[PDB]
């Protein structure tokens, strides 16, 4: 009676004390880990800012060229009232691609298991 | 049910109220709006029997249906304006879906049809409870989006529940449903307010209240639910009867009673927008309420119907629970006129 | 309204860190312990700034601070270097912890190279701080003026002339 | 256009339910449709709250209605650019309910004590 | 777009699978010859679904676990749990859990 | 008293498992508040980084913020490792 | 743009098939439960589009107020059920206007 | 009516929920929380008839994030010029917009 | 390649629930001082093929009366969820790897009783109405339990990811951590299963069958991987492959055990045993493990 309950009650320290020690060290881990992520992120920033810009030239020329007999059509003509820089969206950036790369941009982080 | 939890769904009831009345976010309101719903039901269903369960049901309906109108016009308001505050509606549909949703909650006209079936299948506490307190959110919310509300469907729901309780009380011989329709025709006069002035709505809330109070006590006294078992009140207590009919000559907006200070200050607001037509009609279409209020004021007091033997055992008896401020309702309801310029309070 | 500035093709040019993401985990400790003043400059730039376009300059610097860092890895570290990221890059969540024993090989011979020592645990998300002569912006949301308040009236209360004056009342 | 897809079919199965044949056969209708419509929002990025209408909504008060009945007789364009870190943005605001939401917790589970005491209460009977 | 094809795969291996069986035996010639509503078992599937809705609200708590305010977290993730047991006992006390 | 121990040792007989979860659930609500260790998992999650840490603009005024990471100013991790 | 329409749509048809009420009262259960599961949809991709960080409570927080209801509605069918022998429409006649 | 119970006693029961931009956890931003933040900040303390007639820039700029009726609407008209054009044969698409490009990282 | 995966996730499993009927019988025979099919085969071992032929070959028995929809779409649910719900699995791999697949399980699980209420309904009887009715009652709400005992112990997980659970017993089982909440897991297991002490209940039914036991296989692997998990070498998967393996059946052999050593519960008995033993034990256990972890700095890493 009393020595099933001191058993059930040891095994469940210990099996707390273990875990804890072993979560503790995970925590470190994490820790090791976001700090790797911190450090490289200035360099995906600077790539990720230029490749956008690069599609929005791209795009900008493009349009350039389809809209020029239109009539009343400006090149690069803002939606907004505000000239503060504003971040596209993914139809800006893809709207003249092909569908691959469309459906891949859009739903390749979701379908990816 | 147990005392308690009688007690506990009471209060369940005025907090979801309350809850409606203090929050300022849209979310908090509609659930608000449930938890009223919600903790109301028993109530109507405290006396279990096939009446009640219908009306119950009903109330459930119409109430769940009027909720998620108010969910789906809360959606596209957020839609349309990435906010949740409860202000300006930024939408005319968002706004159309709300108007409608709380003019179900309500019981305005067209979906006043609702409200006498109710009244006649609840008990007359409960009917008393529906009639009372169970506006108090939906025209709060009313009034903090009043400055958005398209005013010819306001005006269209307010006039049609005026003609719809005049005519609807012409021909009811329970009691119940007189005050069901007294109750859609004096919401009708409250929501006609709106758009110009939402302290008058608030005046007009109040008045109503008190007097509604003081005839559901009244007629809780004299325990009659018919205009026959009303009848034989006074060979019992005539001083019952006396004050109901004065209550009554109060309800129906003869001055110098009470009843007369909403619809007075009501019109001079109106008047005040260059609107004459509407409290013509307005005033007119309320002398059908005074008609069938001086039907009942005749089979009341003002003559003595036939009564039965069995009443004389009934002489040797007196009321064991009396209901306080009953009297201070009868005053409040009849007497209060001469205190009109106190509306600057904002009540 | 107004038109979309973007710069040109050749603005945008610039000689790309080619390496995958295995290689650059790898060497990500040293990475930011040795080239922290240019990133901090650049990251300070874009979040002051809250343009692309006006941070380009402060990223052409960053790439070519870690192009430095990488050529010094290679001209002096190459082979511990290797066996650290193939075993990085072996993991499906390319984890630090299974074969520390690579990782302190390389640690030593960058030791014994260029006496780097690794950042410790805490020190890489230390908030730091940076001194650029870049000015500061004063508008950087492109706002326009605030509409004046109302004339927020205030004097002695004085009580109501001839009272509430609502019909026939004389209070 | 696969969310466009999926809208139609959500639109058709609640058009096929809504006719309202045979209730068992419109419950059937409105598991279809859930279906869709959880589908619809798994496509859209939201697992969590997709998979709470495919476990809380369709496994448990569709299946209580069809138990009581029992017993009685264009896309892709309007999307984002940047990417959420080291966490899921919806998993973080759905967990703020208990940092930021003490309110909403405290309704939310008054309303649920009140409307056991409620059920029991009407069910009583007599 | 792999888990539907993996759900695909499973439906119409189940499908055709079941199709077989039930026309494999169909070629060959044989022969070819209420009221009660039980109260109880919708209480128990009521009560199934609001312990069910109680558990939709207890989910969130893996990463309720990380938010630096972990008091108020600790607080509100009681206060659900004993507001849940106290839902049980009310059922139980009033003889809802009954046979 | 007891009236009180009485009530637990018949308690304790006939219903054991009513006993044990009232016992462990008011052992879990009010350990939480004694225990010491409460306050290290709430540093542990702050010094969790999930975000970029925005460095500040030197204007020669700030000598608590460090320079560069290696610098001793700053908050330090090294109770964490002791854990 | 067309997938917000396809939600508003099937809510609107799921409102119209409530007010039509041919008979079985459990119909009109149904109807509201698709009603709310077309706010659910609605309201997620709302807040899921525009990164609404703390609104990501507000869909939970709804579908089990009217999880709730829900409940509700079918308690009050099978009494009416117990005093008729079914749930047809039609037998709620007591109470008029 | 409103009884502003939270501002005589500074509660904050339902206000942390109200706006986008709104200390959101972990500061993850919200999509529009820039237009959304110039708005408040032009309509505050002006009452709603002045904020719905002299911030309009602002709103409608905030509406354009939130909706993106005139970006969907100006791509779409550049799509179909684009289509009608490779249908009368005109126009054809560079390599950069047919997959054949150089991808950077 | 990933058709190829897909099938070798799929047909490997019905030939284990194929065999384990076999082994079932064998099992209980020499627990019954007896031997199991011997004769059909060198050991028996033809003798699930000879079971399948049989049944395949002979007549269905439709009702001829009944609605052939929901008669049709029963056993086509119940072998779908049963095969789907092993895509999410880790061993050490899985073939989807989900966030939260946890979820994905319970979700997966609650819907299994639609097949239960159709076959019920569809049966054109009174009384098979009622056993229908009276197995979901027991399976929803052995199901509640079941959710409440999965949040808790996911709660020294970190999240609901599968693969995680195998970083969390690293260097210890989850069993030496919570006995309690695995032992009324393993009970909820057995009656959400139907398998005896709770038992209470040609072609169509050898479907429902086979979406039985695979059931019970996979409840036990899942079982297996929460509660003893294996050690994972990333440059040998076959090692916890083996384990896994081991481990699951173990657990398979010891519902047989089960189903050989005890009599069988009451309708009531068994709805007293959940709603007065294992809810309340599971919620105060529940709020133990959400306090544990706070009190001991012991919160795990990953949000
Ligand atoms: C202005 C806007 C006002 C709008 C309308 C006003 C709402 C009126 C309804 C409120 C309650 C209903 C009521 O009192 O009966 C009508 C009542 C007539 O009394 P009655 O018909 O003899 O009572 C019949 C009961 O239904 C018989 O029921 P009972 O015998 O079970 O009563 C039990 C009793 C006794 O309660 C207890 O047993 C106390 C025990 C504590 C329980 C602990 C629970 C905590 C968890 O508790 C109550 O009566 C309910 C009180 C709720 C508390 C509210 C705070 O008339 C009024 O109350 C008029 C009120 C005047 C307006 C309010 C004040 C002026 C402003
Ligand atoms: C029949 C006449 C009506 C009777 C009404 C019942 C009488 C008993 C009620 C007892 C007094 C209740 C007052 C509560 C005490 C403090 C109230 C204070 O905290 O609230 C203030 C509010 O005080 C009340 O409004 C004043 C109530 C006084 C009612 C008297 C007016 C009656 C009309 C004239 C008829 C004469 C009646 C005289 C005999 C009683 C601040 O309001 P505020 O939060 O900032 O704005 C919300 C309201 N808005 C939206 C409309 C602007
Ligand atoms: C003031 C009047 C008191 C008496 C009247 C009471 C009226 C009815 C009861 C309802 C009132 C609710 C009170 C609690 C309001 C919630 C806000 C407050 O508590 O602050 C929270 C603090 O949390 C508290 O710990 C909550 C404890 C309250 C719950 C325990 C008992 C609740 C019972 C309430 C009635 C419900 C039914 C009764 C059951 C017995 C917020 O914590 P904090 O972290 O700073 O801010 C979050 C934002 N961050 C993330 C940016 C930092
Ligand atoms: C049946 C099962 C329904 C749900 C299956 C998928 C569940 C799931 O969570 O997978 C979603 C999967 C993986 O996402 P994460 O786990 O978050 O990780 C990816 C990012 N690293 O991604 C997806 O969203 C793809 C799947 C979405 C499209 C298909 C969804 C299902 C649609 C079914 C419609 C038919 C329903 C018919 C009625 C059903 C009644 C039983
Ligand atoms: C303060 C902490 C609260 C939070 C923890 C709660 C966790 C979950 C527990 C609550 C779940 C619901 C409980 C419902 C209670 C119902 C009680 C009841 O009515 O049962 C009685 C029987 O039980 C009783 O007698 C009433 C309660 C008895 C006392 C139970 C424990 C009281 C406190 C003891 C522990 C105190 C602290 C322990 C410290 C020990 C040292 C560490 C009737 O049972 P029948 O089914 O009808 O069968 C009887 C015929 N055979
Ligand atoms: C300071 C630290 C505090 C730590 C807190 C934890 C302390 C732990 C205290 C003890 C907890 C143990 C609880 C374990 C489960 C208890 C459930 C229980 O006892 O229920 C029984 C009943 O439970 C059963 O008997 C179910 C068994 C059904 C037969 C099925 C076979 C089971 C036997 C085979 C062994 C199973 C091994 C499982 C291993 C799982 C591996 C994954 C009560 O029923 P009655 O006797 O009728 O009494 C109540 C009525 N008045």
């Amino acid at each position: 009676g009393y020595s099933m309950f001191a058993v059930g009650i040891g095994t469940l320290l210990f099996g707390y004390w273990s875990m804890m020690k072993w979560n503790r060290e995970r925590r470190r881990l994490q820790i090791e880990d976001f700090e790797a992520r911190i450090a490289l992120m200035p360099l995906f920033q600077a790539e990720k800012d230029r490749r956008v810009l690069q599609m929005l030239r791209e795009n900008l020329e493009e349009e350039a060229i389809i809209m020029k007999d239109v009539p009343d059509w400006k090149v690069g003509e803002s939606v907004f009232h505000t000239t503060r820089w504003v971040t596209p969206m993914m139809g800006e950036l893809y709207g003249l691609r092909t569908n691959e790369e469309i459906l891949s941009a859009t739903y390749g982080f979701i379908w990816y298991t | 049910m147990n005392p308690i939890i009688y007690t506990t769904l009471i209060m369940t009831v005025m907090s979801g109220t309350m809850l409606v009345m203090i929050s300022s976010h849209w979310l908090l309101i509609w659930i608000g709006f449930e938890m009223n719903l919600l903790a109301m039901i028993p109530v109507l269903m405290k006396n279990f029997n096939p009446r009640a369960t219908e009306a119950a049901t009903k109330y459930f309906l119409t109430q769940a249906t009027a909720s998620m109108m108010l969910m789906m016009a809360i959606i596209i308001n957020l839609l349309y304006s990435g906010q949740w505050t409860i202000t300006k509606m930024f939408n005319p549909v968002a706004m159309t879906m709300m108007t409608m949703a709380l003019a179900m909650k309500l019981g305005l006209s067209p979906f006043h049809f609702w409200v006498p079936e109710v009244t006649q299948g609840i008990s007359l506490q409960a009917g008393l409870l529906l009639l009372t307190w169970q506006k108090l959110a939906p025209l709060s919310v009313l009034c903090q989006i009043s400055q958005s509300i398209n005013p010819n469907l306001m005006l269209t729901m307010a006039m049609l529940s005026i003609l719809i309780g005049g005519w609807g009380g012409l021909n009811q011989t329970q009691l119940r449903k007189i005050m069901a329709y007294s109750s859609i025709a004096h919401m009708g006069w409250m929501t006609a307010v709106l758009p110009y002035n939402t302290t008058m709505t608030i005046l007009n809330l109040l008045i109503y209240i008190t007097m509604t109070l003081a005839m559901f006590m009244l007629l809780i006294h004299s325990s009659a639910t018919t205009t026959l078992s009303l009848s034989h009140t006074w060979n019992k207590m005539p001083v019952i009867t006396s004050l109901m009919m004065v209550t009554l000559l109060s309800m129906g907006g003869l001055p110098p009673l009470s009843g007369f200070m909403p619809k007075w200050m009501i019109i001079q607001e109106m008047t005040k927008n260059e609107s004459i037509i509407m409290p013509t009609l307005m005033a007119m279409t309320a002398l059908l309420n005074l008609y069938f209020y001086m039907r009942l004021a005749y089979s009341s007091s003002l003559t003595m119907f036939p009564s039965t033997n069995n009443m004389k055992m009934k002489w040797q008896f007196e009321h064991t629970k009396q209901m306080k401020l009953l009297p201070t309702m009868i005053v409040l309801s009849t007497l209060v006129l001469p205190m009109t310029p106190a509306l600057s309070s904002l009540n | 309204p107004g038109i979309v500035e973007l710069p040109t093709l050749e603005d945008l040019k610039v000689q790309e860190v080619k390496v995958s993401s295995s290689v650059l985990k790898a060497a990500a400790h040293h990475y930011g312990a040795q080239c922290d003043k240019p990133n901090k400059e650049f990251m300070l730039c874009r979040w002051e700034e809250k343009d692309p376009r006006r941070c380009l300059e402060e990223g052409k610097l960053v790439n070519q601070c870690a192009l430095d860092f990488f050529r010094q890895i290679k001209r002096h570290c190459a082979e511990p270097f290797t066996e650290y990221w193939t075993c990085i890059d072996y993991s499906g969540l390319q984890l630090f912890r299974h074969c520390r024993k690579q990782q302190a090989k390389f640690d030593e011979c960058v030791l014994d190279k260029l006496g780097w020592v690794r950042p410790d645990l805490g020190e890489l998300s230390k908030v730091t701080k940076v001194k650029t002569d870049r000015p500061l912006p004063e508008n950087p949301y492109h706002s326009r003026a605030r509409p004046e308040p109302n004339p927020e009236a205030e004097g002695d209360l004085k009580p109501a002339k001839h009272g509430s004056r609502l019909f026939f009342w004389t209070m | 256009y696969i969310a466009f897809i999926l809208s139609t079919i959500f639109v058709i199965g609640f058009v096929g339910f809504s006719s309202k044949p045979s209730p068992i056969y419109g419950g059937l209708g409105l598991i279809v449709s859930g279906g869709v419509g959880c589908g619809i929002v798994l496509n859209f990025g939201g697992s969590f709250l997709g998979l709470m209408v495919f476990l809380i909504y369709l496994g448990g008060m569709l299946v209580v209605f069809g138990y009581t009945t029992a017993m009685a007789t264009g896309d892709w364009v309007i999307y984002d650019t940047g990417d959420s870190g080291f966490f899921s943005e919806e998993a973080m605001g759905i967990a703020a309910l208990y940092s930021y939401g003490t309110w909403l917790v405290i309704v939310t589970g008054w309303s649920l004590l009140i409307g056991v005491v409620v059920i029991m209460e009407i069910t009583r009977g007599n | 777009m792999n888990i539907m094809l993996t759900l695909l795969t499973n439906v119409t291996l189940a499908s055709l699978l079941v199709l077989i069986a039930f026309w494999l035996p169909q070629l060959n010639a044989y022969s070819e010859k209420r009221l009660p509503f039980s109260m109880k078992f919708f209480l128990v599937a009521i009560t199934f679904l609001l312990f069910d809705l109680e558990i939709a609200l207890l989910l969130p708590l893996p990463w309720a676990s990380q938010t630096n305010n972990l008091k108020t977290m600790l607080t509100m993730a009681l206060f659900l749990l004993i507001l849940l047991a106290a839902s049980l006992a009310y059922e139980w006390t009033q003889k809802g859990l009954e046979w | 008293a007891g009236r009180i121990a009485s009530f637990l040792k018949n308690a304790w007989a006939k219903e054991p498992v009513l006993v044990a979860s009232f016992a462990i659930g008011g052992l879990a609500i009010i350990l939480p508040s004694l225990s010491p260790y409460t306050n290290y998992a709430i540093r542990i999650n702050r010094a969790t980084p999930y975000n970029y840490p925005v460095p500040l603009r030197d204007d020669g005024n700030m000598p608590d913020v460090p320079s560069h990471p290696q610098d001793p100013q700053g908050p330090s991790l090294e109770w964490l490792k002791n854990l | 743009p067309l997938v917000y329409m396809n939600i508003i749509m099937a809510f609107a048809i799921a409102l119209a098939g409530l007010l039509m009420y041919r008979s079985h009262l459990m119909s009109s259960l149904l109807c509201l439960e698709g009603m709310m599961l077309s706010l659910f949809i609605m309201s997620t991709l709302i807040i899921l589009n525009t990164h609404f960080t703390l609104a990501n409570m507000m869909p939970i927080i709804l579908l089990v107020f009217a999880a709730c209801e829900a409940a509700l509605g079918l308690s009050l069918l099978v009494m009416v059920s117990n005093t008729y022998g079914t749930d047809y429409v039609q037998n709620l006649n007591l109470l008029q206007c | 009516p409103f009884f502003d119970v939270q501002k005589r006693l500074g509660l904050d029961l339902d206000r942390w929920m109200t706006i986008q931009s709104a200390e959101q956890p972990h500061k993850i931003p919200g999509r529009c929380h820039a237009f959304e933040k110039e708005w408040i900040e032009c309509a505050h303390g002006i009452g709603g008839i002045r904020a719905e007639k002299e911030c309009k820039i602002e709103f409608d700029d905030f509406v354009e994030c939130l909706l993106r009726q005139k970006t969907m609407k100006r791509l779409s008209a550049i799509k179909r010029q684009r289509d009608k054009l490779i249908k009368e044969g005109k126009y054809t698409p560079p390599p950069h917009h047919l997959g054949k490009e150089d991808p950077r990282p | 390649m990933f058709m190829i995966n897909i099938l070798s996730l799929i047909i490997p499993i019905l030939l284990a629930v194929a065999f384990l009927t076999l082994v079932e019988r064998k099992v209980l025979g020499y627990m019954q001082l007896r031997k199991g099919p011997n004769v059909v085969g060198p050991y028996g071992l033809l003798q699930p093929i000879a079971d399948a032929l049989k049944l395949f070959t002979k007549e269905p028995l439709r009702p001829a009366t009944s609605s052939i929809s929901m008669f049709i779409i029963a056993p086509i649910l119940a072998l779908s969820l049963a095969l789907t719900m092993w895509v999410p699995l880790p061993m050490p791999y899985p073939l989807i790897n989900m966030n939260l697949g946890v979820l994905f399980m319970l979700a997966m699980s609650s819907l299994a009783v639609y097949s239960i209420l159709w076959s019920g309904w569809a049966s054109n009887s009174k009384y098979a109405l009622i056993g229908a009715l009276r197995a979901v009652a027991q399976t929803i709400s052995y199901e509640v339990t079941l959710a409440i005992i999965l949040l808790s112990v996911l709660l020294m997980n970190g999240s609901y990811t599968l693969s995680t659970l195998i970083t969390t017993q690293e260097h210890i089982w989850m069993i030496f951590t919570s006995w309690p909440l695995a032992m009324m897991w393993f009970i909820s297991t057995l009656a959400e299963t139907n398998r005896a002490p709770f038992d209470l209940t040609a072609g169509p039914f050898a479907m429902f069958f086979m979406a039985e036991y695979a059931n019970i296989i996979m409840m036990n692997a899942f079982t297996a991987i929460l509660f003893l998990g294996a050690s994972h070498d990333p440059h040998t998967p076959e090692l916890y492959t083996i384990n896994f393996v081991l481990k699951t059946l173990a657990l398979t052999i010891t519902f047989l055990w089960i189903r050989a050593s005890y009599p069988r519960f009451r309708y009531d008995q068994l709805m007293h045993l959940l709603w007065k033993s294992f809810l309340p034990l599971t919620l105060a256990l529940c709020m133990w493990h959400i306090s544990l972890p706070i009190m001991t700095a012991s919160i795990p890493p990953q949000s």
